[PDB]
DNA sequence: GAATTAACTGCCCCCCCCCCCCCCCGTCCGACTGA
DNA sequence: TCAGTCGGACTAGACGGATTCGATACAGTTAATTC
């Protein structure tokens, strides 16, 4: 997809349709994204992909860290609760705490 | 999609022969198109004429131009293994040093990385019956450590003409990395006029230690080395020669190593490790004897051997 | 007939590899000769053309190659096995905290994969017992826990050491 | 020998560029030709295209192509060797100290490195028919152990005029590594002005033991030493002089229970180990007699010889 | 004396385990040895 | 006759640790400048 404007239009239309579906049918839309390295200053850090316009196309944004052998689930943007940090890990039984 | 074996009869074959090919395990035109000729004709009652006919039918029906492992092995089975002058080393390497591949030798200080190069530069001119390669030799130098009087000793040991050997070894001296890389175009130009059997670079990574220094210049050094090795691989593949290069060593000054017998690793990072095919590790032995160990090889197990450096060149340890 | 059912190709450039995967591979898979694709070194062409200041074209090429490979594998139900090289950490993230080496080609290539393995060999410092020590480790997978085992290379092939799997 | 840099402007180079190259340290065409493009780029007034033109002109002037081994062998046979003042040492070295390569001597204290340096400084002025080099001598001192009385004694031994011998030796004292490296440009200027035939750096690695102390300064020390050795090598190649350096030793504390009962190895590491062409290992015998051993050489077998230190300098073991 | 501009420094936290020898500088004498 | 050389007892043997290096902008603090 070389044309960025077409991608932006498609993404905006998709987000509008998904939020319309969620509000019309009383659903809970779950979307998955990817991280991209950004070489800021001189120390590269990971930021979500799909540009900056897409940043506020989702009601709630969650980010999963790695830190040091410890998985952290940090809330990023939400209209209800302040951002914080919570640890977690995956067991052979699924998504679990501790 | 695939064309079933039930299409051969429209091309000029009877039901009997196409069935005979069908129950032989083959079930499509694609399988029989690339099938070996001897395996096609080893069936009793199969004539060579109809075999060639059906092969032509498949060739004009099946898209050709695809290499196969059996054809790849049976087409390039005439490779040459130049003798190193030592029976133990020849046994360890299973006949000597192959062509069409890059072999590197790395070690410290007084190990025999230059004596071996000289001996190979002499022995590569021997007839194939005597274990040579029947060709000239190219010696690219980066440290000014080329001695013709060392080649004369080997030429006298093998009973060759002294003046003829020194006429077949082209020589060149490199003063930097740019000159070293630029010499390869001249080498490619020269390899068309005559037949060469060996190409020696000593040392491949000697100048990179001082041309690029510090962490800031690491990436450019690695890319330049990678491009140089790619050019060497292209030359070896195109002209079917044997490329032998030498490397250096660096110490391990951290506490991870514990055996404490002067830990050391070859320089160049991962590019030189991945580019080369066979790697040898030479270490010092008692007296003038030396120990050669296979560091990496795609079709050989790690082992050890002992040789010596004598007045006539690299040989076997005396009793 | 093991020999006659293996096809070998040679490439030298990134563009040559792209043309090969775009043209020659679909012809072989569609007609049914083969159902397995192996790339000897995907990282080798990309390490000789792009420097640290040319990340965008490399990312574009990697994305195109990954998309093409995934499309072919999904269409013809043929597994794709890619062989990769490694680069050291050079300690001054992506899940590698105390590992001395990490897979090359950055995170853009890592987003295109499904199951990521890693073969490691402990050098004579840890291999002073007489024989080399080889361990095959599972890094990530949608349905596999992070595990490891041991194996040895002999004249017959690669064989895993029984009773060595780690939990 | 070398062509002065004042011949480049005849090929289409402005005088300001030549002057800038002269402040850069390049005083001959050979010096410019061997230099990589990166070195030329770091000049303030030189751009990439200017460097390209200068390199093209230098390559036009200087031959840097391939050559048959016969020509190299014929050209090598006329190099000069300088006698060491001892018959046993000359027989061991097959003529004496070669010109055009780096020769290093190492050992513990009172082993006779400085005396050998003085003897070489005097004997290098002899006529070629007597084993000399017919040139001048350059002495770079980093310890403060330069005494002209030894030179006078050796000159009286060889029947030369003392005043003339002292007038043909250049002396400089180095106080730190940065000053030690800075002395290799005035050396180039003096060598292009007048014919020199020797260069003694004693001690080469004395100041590195103190300028960089711990393991946290190993990398910088090794890089600095490598750059210094590269400058020495380029001087030797450009002017065809003999480069003799001295080294020190360090104990082997781990020991490993070896027979030597006092193991010791030279300092500097793999850098100076791979850079030096010939190395000599000196140790004390009985009374005033010492023993010299070949530690590394591309064309000399491993052997030992015995010399002595007399009131007239280095000489054969007097009975 | 003071408003104003200019120059030198700084950005940081993990390795606590312990088979491993390696190619001689032994110091030298007793006896072998072939010439 | 005579010195180089293989092989080796010679009164006696254990010991441990050690660190750095990148490619970079703006504020804090101290020093120079003209009214
Ligand atoms: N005629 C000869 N007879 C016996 N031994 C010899 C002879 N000529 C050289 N040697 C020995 O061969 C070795 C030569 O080492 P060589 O030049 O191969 O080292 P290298 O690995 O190239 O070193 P560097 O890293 O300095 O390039 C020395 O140990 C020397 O004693
Ligand atoms: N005039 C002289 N006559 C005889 N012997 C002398 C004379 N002058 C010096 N020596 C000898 O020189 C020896 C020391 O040699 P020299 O100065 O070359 O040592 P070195 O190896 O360079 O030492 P360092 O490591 O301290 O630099 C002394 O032990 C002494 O016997
Ligand atoms: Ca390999
Ligand atoms: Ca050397
Ligand atoms: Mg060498
Ligand atoms: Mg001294």
């Amino acid at each position: 997809l070389d044309d960025l404007s077409l991608r932006t239009r498609l993404l905006n239309g998709l987000a509008q349709q998904m939020i319309s579906l969620a509000n019309n049918h009383r659903l809970a839309v779950i979307l998955t994204n990817q991280m991209t390295t950004k070489i800021d200053r001189n120390q590269a850090l990971l930021v979500p992909a799909l540009g900056e316009s897409w940043g506020h196309a989702a009601t709630i944004r969650l980010i999963f860290h790695w830190d040091r052998k410890q998985r952290l689930a940090t809330l990023y943007k939400s209209p209800s609760q302040k951002e914080c940090t919570v640890l977690f890990q995956i067991k052979p039984q699924g998504f679990r705490d501790t | 999609g695939p064309q079933p074996i039930s299409r051969l009869e429209q091309c000029g074959i009877n039901a009997n022969d196409v069935k005979k090919l069908e129950e032989a395990g083959f079930h499509t035109v694609e399988a029989v198109a690339y099938a070996p000729k001897k395996e096609l004709i080893n069936i009793k009652g199969i004539s060579e004429a109809k075999a060639d006919k059906i092969l032509a039918e498949a060739a004009k029906l099946v898209p050709m131009g695809f290499t196969t492992a059996t054809e790849f092995h049976q087409r390039r089975s005439e490779i040459i293994q130049i003798t190193t002058g030592s029976k133990e080393l020849d046994k360890l390497l299973q006949g000597g040093i192959e062509t069409g591949s890059i072999t590197e030798m790395f070690g410290e200080f007084r190990t025999g990385k230059t004596q071996i190069c000289h001996t190979l530069a002499v022995t590569c001119q021997l007839p194939i019956d005597r274990g040579g390669g029947e060709g000239k030799a190219m010696y690219i130098d980066t440290e000014g450590t080329f001695r013709p009087e060392r080649l004369l000793a080997v030429a006298e040991r093998y009973g060759l003409s002294g003046s003829d050997v020194l006429d077949n070894v082209a020589y060149a001296r490199a003063f930097n990395t740019d000159h070293q890389t630029q010499l390869l175009y001249q080498a490619s130009a020269m390899m068309v006029e005559s037949r060469y059997a060996l190409l020696i670079v000593d040392s491949a990574t000697a100048l990179y230690r001082t041309d690029y220094s510090g962490r800031g210049e690491l990436s450019a050094r690695q890319m330049h080395l990678a491009r140089f090795l790619r050019m060497l691989l292209r030359l070896a593949d195109e002209f079917g020669v044997a490329v032998v290069i030498t490397n250096q060593v660096v110490a391990q000054v951290d506490g991870a190593a514990m055996f404490a017998a002067d830990p050391k690793k070859p320089i160049g990072g991962n590019i030189i490790a991945h580019a080369s095919t066979t790697r040898l590790y030479l270490r010092k032995g008692r007296g003038e004897t030396r120990i050669c160990k296979i560091y990496d090889s795609p079709c050989l197990p790690e082992a050890e051997a002992m040789f010596a450096i004598n007045a006539d060149g690299v040989g076997d340890a005396k009793d | 007939r093991f020999g006659s059912q293996i096809f070998i190709e040679h490439v030298a450039d990134v563009d040559t590899l792209l043309e090969c995967v775009n043209k020659k591979v679909p012809v072989l898979l569609s007609r049914g000769m083969a159902r397995l694709v192996v790339i000897d070194s995907v990282a080798a062409p990309f390490r000789c053309e792009f420097d640290s200041q040319a990340s965008a074209p490399r990312a574009r090429h990697l994305q195109s190659l990954g998309a093409t490979l995934r499309e072919l594998s999904s269409a013809f139900q043929s597994p794709v096995l890619c062989i990769n090289q490694v680069t050291e950490a050079m300690e001054e993230p992506l899940g590698f905290w105390d590992e001395r080496v990490s897979p090359a080609l950055g995170i853009t290539w890592a987003n295109q994969l499904l199951v990521r393995l890693l073969a490691d060999r402990l050098r004579e410092e840890e291999a002073a017992l007489g024989c080399p020590a080889r361990t095959l480790r599972v890094l990530s997978a949608p349905h596999l826990p992070p595990s490891s085992c041991s194996y040895t290379i002999s004249a017959e092939g690669v064989r895993g050491t029984p009773g060595t799997q780690s939990h």
